[PDB]
């Protein structure tokens, strides 16, 4: 606990953060990858 | 190189008795 | 990770010199990249160190020495360096430096010479301008 | 307003791949399961 | 090649100790970082001091200690 | 033809001693102490100097890595060569 | 003795079969994980998603130990080979990379399609897909 | 010298005569560590060297009152030995060939320096000069770190 | 006087024009560009004048 | 000559100012030695410190160790070790110019590493991309207490309280903004004449306000930007020319 | 306090002389054989 | 306790305090107890400070 | 400058924001700042005809006949299937006969 305090003083905060598939993310997470899916098939059928 | 006798008389122009007497003159 | 760009002058006449390694070990002075630092003395009982400034890209795109900034063939100044090579191709040749630490980050990436390196990284084209160089040098109260 | 947005393209990792890490040490990422399993023949 | 640790005069970690009262001074830089770096480590030194206690049938207790 | 497998042997040393230098890597430069535990000086500069190169014995109170930073980092695009797109081949949409 | 998993939840999880359970979670990619491709000798795995990017991960470890950047978009499907090129992965850039995973480099970019590639399948008897 | 409790044995017979000088050690010791302030941190470092001193010297002063002027008895050397009023290990060094004027023991620790040599201050002083004027320079060393000590060989 | 530069609000913040930020330079070609350029140059160098 | 003695102690010691600033705050940081929690108009002072050139320098043991690097706090007037100091005591000569020629590249007389760009202010140890040898020195009015004074006294002030400290090339002094330009032979010296005037008074023993010398804020000493007088530009232009011919003539000996 | 500063071992606590510790008076008979080192620090360290 | 054992592991390696001892940078000395904890004491406010 | 760099920061996918960015350049004369921003668009969609068509003809309204050159050689080499490629580099050295 105390080394990655530390560490954020002298390096600074991580600029990479992954949010995790939490509860209160859930639908965001399933509408971002519904609407992924939906345009990836209109797009491929479109000429 | 240097003989016993002139190191014993080197050995006594250092300002100070001990590891701490100072060869600066 | 390249060997260090040290040149000569630097190193010294010594027969054997021994240099500290310290990876991450310093923030390069033109780019602010961290680089590993490298650190010596010209003879044990010297009273300087002697630290690499720069990382080994900025030093390779300028073809200069990480220790003294200075062109690693002819060992002169950048400044100089590019104006020498401006005099004989007309091209006026210039080394331009990155102002934000963005553009700096960004431009030392790049795989490429910058300015005189071009003529200077080259040894045939180094001589094939030091030939050119004489004939300038010839010629109310 | 337009602060509520679609997606038009996700973040890629190319832009992570350059950047310069930091040693924070993860909890999830200690050691565990230190051997691997192999299967017979 | 190997020659044990060497015991110091407990005087010198006592004046480090003295000296390190006021660090307004530039020359301590990097000891305030040495400070900060030593932070991790004190769960470790408070275990080592507790485990130690004299008992009630000591008065006092010399113990060998390990300083920065 | 599949690879042969001494062909294949070839690759997955090669790749596997990569690897291994690549974890061994990450692992060692780890602020955990037991990462340790995981883990599988001479150079020629110029015409003919010899360098001997040595580790810093470095306090073990201060950043190990003094120049390491989170730094955000744009990189440029390496354009060296063209790659061409081969594609060789009313109102419902 | 192990199965690994993929999902649009961002992660990639290892299971051993002789329990049923979950042992080893590999964290990092940015979005859902599309893919997944088991190294045949080495105890390594491929991934790759939305994030446009192949990751390679030491099993053991659970370190992704190489990055393979270079589609323009999400990627659909990769395969693991024993020789170079060892990762061979699709993408809805339209193109199909053959990469060198010890360099980090592609071998080679096939652009021939027009449309996301979604899906490959390597054949089992020759050196092809 | 550590605190007197129930732990210490009386002092033994002797120990009334050399108790004066004792405490003039002692005195500078009390002295040289109180905090000084000291902005510079060469003035610092020179402020512990001047206890290595103090404690090289009362150390001396009690190994020459038993190895060379037999002035005191063994049951009073082995008293102030485990009183730490003098150091055991450094008193070992001096009973050494080679080591009979040794500063302090971390000048000799090869494990510390980044070359695994000795300190410096080891190094007899005319092969320094010698090296220094076939180089075509001056003696540059004047005090180690560890010690402000300027030269301990047996030979200076 | 010089005119008041907007304040940095972050340590990275980027001034556009004290350099061509990202620049990208176009990819060399088979054919020769020095003339053109020349004049690109000196048309560029006329209008600020 | 310097070299004939030893170095005298400018400052003992005791004497010499505690670390901690003049309070600006509530709170004194005791990480980055500032006082917090409050503000203040202006924070600079007069330096209650000068160098002495003809009575001051002298040897060091620098000078017996073979040192490069002239002494920071000996430029400023307040160095406590006197003669036992590490670095030297006297001003930039072309002998010890000739000694630092390696290492002036990329470090200053004082062995401080430049940087790639200067401050945004100009001051600060300078950037090593420029070989720049000219100071620009202002704060002139509070350097003499706001003492009304005739701009040639001004001019003679600055080149008495200057040309002490190094080989003068010119020096101009202009009312219309009140600042002065002085260039120096070789840029140490311009270096050493920075640190040694920044914050210095112009006043003499020989002014009413001599007394109260430390009053307000003194000489603001940084570094000169491109100088834009067309007849200055083509005499640069010039030496650009002189120094390139006196570098090919070393290019075509070398091969 | 809060507010009082941690006490300066070598000039506040060194030179005062210890107070006693718990000893429970041992018997010269009874407790012959420990009377010697029971309340030693490490009973007996020196004896082979 | 006893139902849940937690063995040890035989990897008895890089111990902190000989590790730490192993470096030029820690000294050892011999002090009272007291004066040991007072000196955490200070040490510790130190670094929190 | 800020601005426009500003929103292809937030929506890089703008190619329209692109070209005006690129013109924008081109009408301050600064054709390397225009060249850049043009280079840094088909960095982003390099399948975006109307970005090549436009780019070729910011080079030819400036005369600049050998970079539009060089440019309409790697327009047929990425997208050598689009005609409109070709015939622009064909209607471009027909109108300079050669
Ligand atoms: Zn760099
Ligand atoms: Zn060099
Ligand atoms: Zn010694
Ligand atoms: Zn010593
Ligand atoms: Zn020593
Ligand atoms: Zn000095």
């Amino acid at each position: 606990y105390i080394g990655n305090l530390i560490t954020r003083q002298f390096e600074g905060r991580s600029n990479e953060i992954v949010k995790t598939t939490t509860k209160q993310r859930l639908d965001a997470y399933y509408d971002l990858e519904l609407r992924n899916s939906v345009m990836d098939d209109i797009l491929e059928m479109m000429p | 190189h240097f003989t016993k006798s002139e190191l014993k008389r080197r050995r006594k122009t250092r300002k100070g008795d001990g590891p701490w007497g100072s060869w600066s003159s | 990770e390249p060997p260090p760009n040290i040149c000569e002058q630097c190193l010294g006449d010594e027969a054997n010199i021994r240099m500290t390694k310290i990876p991450q070990g310093s923030e390069c002075k033109i780019c602010t990249l961290p680089f590993t630092l490298y650190h010596f003395k010209t003879s044990k009982r010297s009273n300087n160190i002697i630290k690499t400034l720069i990382c080994v890209r900025c030093a390779t795109q300028r073809n200069i020495c990480q220790c003294c900034m200075l062109d690693s063939r002819w060992h002169i100044p950048i400044q100089l360096r590019d104006h020498l090579i401006s005099l004989v191709n007309e091209e006026n040749v210039m080394t331009e430096e990155a102002k934000n630490d963005m553009m700096k980050r960004f431009l030392s990436l790049k795989n490429v010479k910058l300015g005189g390196a071009q003529i200077t990284s080259d040894p045939s084209e180094a001589d094939n301008i030091v030939d050119k160089l004489k004939n300038i040098l010839l010629r109310v109260d | 307003t337009t602060s509520h947005r679609p997606q038009l393209e996700a973040r890629s990792g190319a832009k992570a791949a350059a950047y310069t890490p930091t040693g924070i040490e993860h909890a999830r990422l200690l050691p565990g399961h230190t051997t691997l399993k192999y299967r017979k023949f | 090649l190997y020659t044990p640790k060497a015991e110091m005069p407990p005087e010198h970690l006592r004046k480090i100790i003295n000296t390190h009262s006021d660090m307004a001074s530039k020359m301590y830089n990097t000891d305030k970082k040495a400070f900060l770096g030593a932070l991790k480590y004190l769960p470790h030194a408070i275990l080592k001091l507790l485990e130690n206690m004299p008992h009630p049938w000591e008065q006092a207790k010399e113990v060998k200690v390990l300083y920065h | 033809p599949l690879p042969t497998k001494a062909e294949i042997q070839e690759c997955t040393a090669r790749t596997k001693s990569y690897i291994q230098r690549l974890v061994n890597a990450k692992l060692a430069n780890s602020n955990n102490r037991a990462s340790s535990r995981y883990v599988t000086a001479n150079l020629l500069l110029n015409n003919s100097h010899h360098i001997e190169v040595v580790s810093k014995q470095m306090d073990p109170l201060l950043p190990r890595f003094v120049g390491k930073k989170a730094r955000k980092v744009v990189a440029p695009t390496e354009n060296d060569e063209v790659v061409p797109v081969l594609h060789m081949d009313p109102n419902e949409w | 003795p192990y199965l690994f998993s993929v999902s649009e939840d961002k992660t990639v999880k290892c299971w051993d079969l002789e329990k049923n359970q979950i042992i080893r979670d590999y964290y990092g990619h940015l979005s859902g994980v599309r893919t997944v491709s088991i190294h045949p000798t080495l105890d390594l795995i491929a991934t790759a998603g939305r994030d446009s990017v192949i990751k390679l991960w030491d099993m053991r470890t659970r370190i992704p130990v190489i990055t393979l950047v270079g589609h323009k978009g999400p990627i659909n499907q990769v395969q693991c080979t024993p020789v170079d090129p060892q990762v061979v992965s699709s993408s809805t850039d339209a193109t199909v990379r053959l990469w060198d995973v010890v360099a980090g480099k592609t071998m080679k970019v096939l652009t021939h399609h027009k449309r996301s590639v979604r899906a490959t399948a390597l054949h089992p008897k020759e050196f092809s897909v | 010298p550590r605190i007197k409790t129930r732990r210490s044995k009386p002092a033994p017979d002797g120990f009334e005569k050399i108790k004066p000088t004792l405490t003039d050690f002692e005195i500078q010791l009390r002295d040289a560590q109180k905090d000084k302030s000291s902005k510079l941190a060469a003035k610092s470092n020179e402020q512990l060297w001047e206890i290595m001193q103090l404690h090289h010297q009362r150390s001396r002063y009690i190994y020459t009152l038993y190895y060379k002027r037999k002035a005191i008895s063994k049951d009073l050397y082995d008293w102030l030995i485990k009183e730490k009023y003098a150091d055991k290990l450094l008193i070992a060094k001096w009973r050494k060939t080679g080591y009979e004027k040794l500063c302090c023991l971390r000048c000799i620790q090869k494990n510390e320096t980044n070359n695994g040599s000795t300190c410096i201050c080891r190094v007899p002083r005319a092969q320094l000069e010698e090296e220094a004027r076939k180089k075509g320079t001056q003696v540059s060393f004047h005090q180690c770190v560890h010690c402000g000590c300027r030269g301990c060989a047996s030979t200076d | 006087v010089a005119i008041k530069k907007p304040k940095k609000k972050y340590g990275t913040d980027i001034d556009y024009n004290e350099d061509i930020v990202y620049e990208q330079a176009p990819m060399p070609g088979i054919y020769d560009t020095s003339t053109e350029d020349r004049q690109i140059k000196k048309k560029f160098e006329q209008f600020e004048r | 000559s310097w070299r004939d003695k030893s170095a005298k102690v400018q400052v003992k010691e005791s004497e010499l100012p505690s670390s901690i600033p003049a309070q600006t705050g509530l709170t004194f940081n005791i990480w980055y030695n500032k006082w917090s929690q409050g503000f203040a108009g202006n924070t600079r002072f007069v330096s209650p410190f000068a160098l002495q050139p003809q009575l001051h320098s002298g040897k060091t043991r620098g000078d017996n160790d073979g040192q490069l690097f002239f002494c920071l706090f000996f430029a400023k007037g307040m160095c406590c070790l006197g003669p036992k100091c590490e670095y030297l005591h006297h001003i930039p000569d072309e002998e010890d110019i000739g000694k630092l020629a390696l290492r002036t590249e990329v470090l200053d007389c004082f062995g401080r590493e430049k940087f790639a760009d200067y401050r945004e202010d100009m001051g600060g140890i300078g950037s090593f991309r420029k070989k720049n040898k000219t100071l620009y020195v202002g704060g002139i009015d509070g350097a003499l207490n706001s003492k009304h004074l005739k701009p040639a006294q001004i001019e003679s002030r600055i080149r008495f309280v200057f040309s002490r400290l190094g080989d003068i090339d010119r020096i101009r002094y202009v009312e219309s903004k009140n600042c002065g330009f002085v260039k120096f032979k070789y840029q140490a010296n311009a270096e050493f004449a920075k640190e040694a005037m920044s914050n210095q008074t112009l006043l003499l023993p020989s002014d009413k306000e001599w007394d109260d010398r430390r009053e307000g804020t003194g000489l603001l000493v940084k570094w000169a930007n491109e100088d834009p007088d067309p007849a200055a530009q083509k005499r640069l232009q010039e030496e650009l020319k002189l120094e390139s011919l006196n570098m090919m003539v070393h290019l075509i000996n070398n091969n | 306090d809060d507010d009082e500063p941690p006490l300066s071992y070598e000039q506040h606590i060194e030179n005062i002389e210890p107070l006693d510790p718990i000893n429970l008076p041992l018997d010269s008979q009874d407790d012959e054989y420990v009377k010697d080192w029971l309340y030693d620090s490490r009973p007996l360290e020196e004896d082979s | 306790n006893e139902l849940h054992p937690t063995l040890p592991t035989n990897h008895n390696k890089t111990k902190l305090l000989k590790s730490l001892k192993n470096t030029k940078y820690f000294q050892q000395t011999t002090i009272d107890w007291v004066e040991a904890g007072l000196q955490l004491c200070r040490q510790g406010h130190n670094m929190l400070n | 400058r800020t601005e426009y760099e500003g929103y292809l920061k937030r929506n890089r996918l703008d190619m329209g924001q692109w070209i005006r960015y690129a013109q924008f350049e081109i009408e301050q004369h600064d054709m390397r700042r225009a060249r850049s921003i043009f280079e840094r668009a088909l960095l982003v969609d390099s399948s975006f005809i109307p970005l090549w068509i436009r780019y070729i003809d910011a080079e030819l309204k400036v005369k600049c006949i050998n970079h539009a050159r060089n440019l309409m050689n790697r327009a047929i080499s990425t997208l050598p299937r689009v005609d409109k490629l070709w015939y622009k580099y064909l209607i471009v050295e027909e109108s300079l006969n050669n």
